[PDB]
């Protein structure tokens, strides 16, 4: 009933997922965040999802800690 | 004050809010934040419309960006 | 009972920063460019300036040899990476909570 | 969690936000406005089928916040958590998860989870009834542990297995000076013993679950001993513990099949050896 | 604050010359502008005159001192080629 | 402000947009902030004629006459 | 500050480029504190039409502009040199 | 004098056609707008288009009940809806 942030406040400590408009999609155990959606993710492992010569493939990266800026965030959910 | 009057009256009825990307997510809205933070649950996701491909279903909460909201509006049908 | 990661309602992030610096951090950014080194200061926008670099070369990049030192926009970047010993994961989640508390 | 999960984050984070006030309280306030603070636990609310206290334990920030927590707590607050968790025991997802019988496969996060709750919650019950104890207290702590649960489940989970013991030692460890409390305990020693009189050695994990940690790291089963040594320390209740367990024995015994990396074979002798040396 | 510097830009074309005015949001005006573009891969690069440049902050990605001599020597033993090519090749690799 | 608009009441409009688009015609009213009023009004397409409009000051990135109208 | 700086370049001709690649070259002839322009003399144009139109007069909204090259100043040129 | 946000209050309970920056536009009947001029739309029909064939314009949406689009990208708004 609270805000949305409210809820995103909920997730602390948990595996979250969060989507980034360029066709990235991060999945990690969030930390911190503020009003303008910027994030430090603690566990997480990105993959990224691309267009290359008519198929569609997807690298992943994994890293132990990582600020990553608001700007960029179109969507987050459980993981 | 008439939006303001109708993110209320909305709390709780099924939408679809596509944003910028043109992505469309469709669930049950309750969170409306006034920056347009939308929070839905039981959410789907389609690329434009409703006829499309099914790219993911979400089986808890969204939280969705009001700096990428395009629209939002019930989907009675 | 006031912790580090947190100075007021709405300098979150720049607190945390400022807790980083003189530390070795990556910033990668959304352009994909990816620099190494050390954060001598920050403001309230979060923009970066990294002293002493090592780097990646890159396609749409031109390597300056006699660049020690770089500024950068915050609203240019994506990440910024870092390792876990840097953090003290429960004040920065105590923060803010507390934060959110204020903020609300 | 039979709730939501929706809820007992709520919860766990409406102890997280009273907590932070009540430590944010000391730039002096009116310090203990703990009474607000409890009633979020829901230690006393019998209105659901698992204690929500029961159920945030399960989570991670909520093991995590317990010796915080405990700091603004007053004895008979700090035994009436202590008596939920004990009349709840079988119902700790953390419970759950240490049982090899219930979670055979635990992934590498949840082995973790499972060492969390080692460090943190023993750790107050190990002080707690330490520092703030009546024997009398330990014996209710103890009995209800019994009346409420299957018991031996327990036993194959290294949480209540650990848990067993920290009773049963603590309290046998009172052998000071300074009646009916003998005879207490005589009776409850006796109750104990039949549920695992028939299964005792059912204590000791399946060899593929042991496989299944090994390939994740490197097991240390000296848990195990120095809770049958816990146990023993009743003297046809000695032979049927040397009993049941006499072939593990001969089979650890025998598992040092091994003589001549500098392997540490000193580390499975000394478990079986703390229970020998023990009785 | 009177630096000689490279930026670059968002679009990815970097400008070089010397600074002043900059930073209240970064937005930065300099002098004696140059924007150079390279292609190691061919051992080229081009250039073109700017005077005095105005920038505003939203484009600016990055910038840092630089000495421009230092710099000089490698820039002598690549072929200069002209900036239209560098321009259509540009577009052409982005 | 900067640019007084009563000048080209009713003379030939031509509107840069920030999107892309281009829009041309006839001036009939302004607010502070530049939101407008156009009348018939001529859209251009950017990788047509619907005549009456009102434009968002917010989005406007250039204004200038045009012979066209 | 920027604005101010601009403010004394005034009078001068210049070559503006916008947000979306449109240039538009002309003669400055006044600004404001929302780095508005005047554009006096102008003729709009593309990058790629300068590596095509006139109209005499422009109007500019101050936050699209990219950036604005203005001509060496002749007296600071020689100075430099 | 006539002003843009009394020109477009004339409008209310009429139908009216919106368009944004991109190659987007609603048509529907308007209900409200507030300050930030977002805008409430009654059953709008959603259209992506063609900047050259008027025939290849795609009909992505008929939508029902009320909708609100955010300001942000309102570029143009046409009273009488796009005849
Ligand atoms: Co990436
Ligand atoms: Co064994």
């Amino acid at each position: 009933m609270e805000t949305p942030l409210d809820l995103l406040k909920l997730n602390l400590d948990e595996r979250v997922y969060i989507k980034l408009r360029g066709a990235r999609t991060l999945v990690g155990t969030l930390q911190a965040f503020d009003s303008h959606c910027n994030i430090v993710l603690s566990d997480a492992v990105e993959t990224i999802y691309q267009l290359n010569n008519e198929e569609l493939s997807e690298s992943e990266r994994r890293c132990e800690m990582v600020f990553i800026r608001g700007d960029t965030v179109t969507l987050i959910s459980t993981p | 004050s008439v939006t303001t009057e109708f993110l209320s009256d909305i709390i709780g009825k099924t939408v679809n809010v596509k944003l910028a990307s043109g992505l469309l997510y469709s669930g049950r809205l309750e969170s409306i934040d006034g920056f347009m933070n939308v929070a839905l649950s039981s959410a789907t996701e389609h690329y434009e419309s409703n006829n499309n491909k099914l790219l993911n279903k979400f089986n808890s909460d969204v939280f969705l960006r009001g700096t990428q909201v395009m629209y939002i509006s019930e989907q009675k049908i | 009972s006031e912790n580090l990661y947190f100075q007021g309602s709405g300098s979150l992030f720049f607190s945390f920063f400022k807790t980083l610096v003189d530390q070795e951090v990556v910033v990668e950014l959304k352009n994909d460019i990816e620099i190494k080194g050390t954060l001598q200061s920050v403001d309230q926008f979060l923009n970066l300036k990294l002293d002493n670099i090592s780097c990646t070369d890159e396609k749409k990049y031109p390597h300056l040899g006699s660049v020690r030192n770089i500024f950068i926009r915050g609203s240019t970047v994506r990440y910024v990476y870092l390792n876990k010993n840097m953090v003290d994961t429960n004040l920065l989640q105590d923060a803010t909570r507390r934060e959110v508390m204020t903020e609300r | 969690k039979s709730g939501g999960k929706k809820f007992i984050l709520e919860l766990i984070e409406t102890v997280y936000e009273e907590i932070l006030d009540l430590e944010a309280n000391l730039r002096n306030g009116q310090q203990t406005d703990s009474t607000a603070m409890w009633e979020a636990l829901h230690i006393d609310d019998s209105s659901y089928d698992v204690n929500p206290f029961i159920s945030m334990l399960s989570f991670d920030k909520g093991i995590k916040i317990m010796p915080r927590i405990f700091n603004f707590l007053d004895k008979q607050q700090k035994l009436k958590i202590l008596q939920k968790i004990f009349n709840e025991l079988s119902h700790l997802q953390i419970i759950i998860l240490s049982s090899y019988k219930t979670t055979p496969k635990p992934t590498l996060t949840q082995l973790k989870k499972v060492d969390l709750f080692q460090m943190i919650i023993l750790k107050i019950i190990v002080s707690f009834l330490s520092n703030n104890s009546n024997f009398i207290e330990i014996m209710g702590l103890l009995l209800q542990l019994i009346r409420n649960n299957n018991v031996s489940f327990l036993t194959t989970s290294k949480i209540g297995l650990n848990l067993i013991t920290i009773l049963i030692s603590r309290a046998a460890l009172i052998k000071q000076d300074s009646s009916p409390e003998i005879s207490t305990w005589n009776e409850i020693y006796d109750k104990l013993f039949t549920s695992l009189e028939s299964k005792i050695q059912l204590i000791f994990p399946p060899r593929e679950y042991n496989d299944h940690i090994m390939r994740l790291q490197n097991m240390d089963e000296a848990y195990i001993w120095q809770f049958l040594a816990s146990l023993a320390l009743k003297l046809n209740h000695q032979r049927i513990i040397i009993d049941e367990v006499r072939d593990e024995i001969f089979a650890t015994i025998n598992e040092a099949e091994t003589l001549q990396i500098i392997y540490n074979k000193e580390k499975l002798y000394q478990d079986l050896n703390l229970f020998l040396n023990v009785m | 604050v009177d630096r000689k510097i490279f930026v670059l830009l968002r679009d990815g074309r970097m400008l070089f010359g010397v600074l002043r005015t900059f930073d209240q949001y970064a937005n930065l005006i300099l002098q004696d502008c140059v924007e150079r573009i390279y292609f190691s891969e061919e051992n080229k690069y081009a250039e073109e005159d700017r005077g005095i440049f105005m920038i505003r902050g939203e484009n600016v990605v990055m910038l840092g001192e630089v000495d421009i001599d230092k710099e000089d020597q490698p820039l002598e033993a690549m072929e200069r080629i002209p900036f239209k090519e560098a321009w259509l090749t540009k577009q052409k690799n982005d | 402000a900067i640019l007084d608009l009563a000048k080209y009441k009713d003379s030939k409009i031509r509107v840069k947009l920030m999107g892309g688009k281009l829009v041309i015609g006839v001036l009939k009213g302004y607010d502070q902030l530049m939101n407008l009023v156009l009348d018939d009004t001529v859209e251009y397409m950017s990788n047509r004629k619907l005549g009456l409009t009102v434009i968002r000051g917010t989005i406007l990135v250039s204004l200038s006459s045009a012979e066209g109208s | 500050l920027p604005l101010y700086l601009l403010t004394n370049a005034k009078g001068q001709q210049m070559q503006i480029e916008l947000k979306n690649g449109e240039i538009i070259q002309g003669i400055l002839t006044n600004v404001d504190n929302w780095m508005n322009l005047t554009l006096s003399n102008v003729t709009e144009y593309s990058e790629e039409s300068a590596i095509a139109v006139k109209l005499n007069e422009i109007y500019i909204r101050g936050t699209f502009i990219k950036f604005i090259k203005l001509q060496d100043n002749i007296i600071d040129k020689v100075k430099q040199q | 004098e006539i002003l843009p946000l009394e020109v477009i209050d004339k409008t209310i309970n009429q139908k009216v056609l919106i368009v944004l920056q991109s190659n987007r536009e609603f048509e529907g009947t308007l209900v409200g707008f507030d300050d930030f001029v977002n805008v409430i739309l009654e059953d709008a029909v959603e259209w992506l288009i063609d900047p050259e064939d008027e025939s290849r314009n795609e009909k992505v949406m008929q939508h029902h009940g009320r909708m609100l689009l955010s300001g942000n990208n309102i570029a143009i708004l046409v009273p009488g809806g796009k005849k």
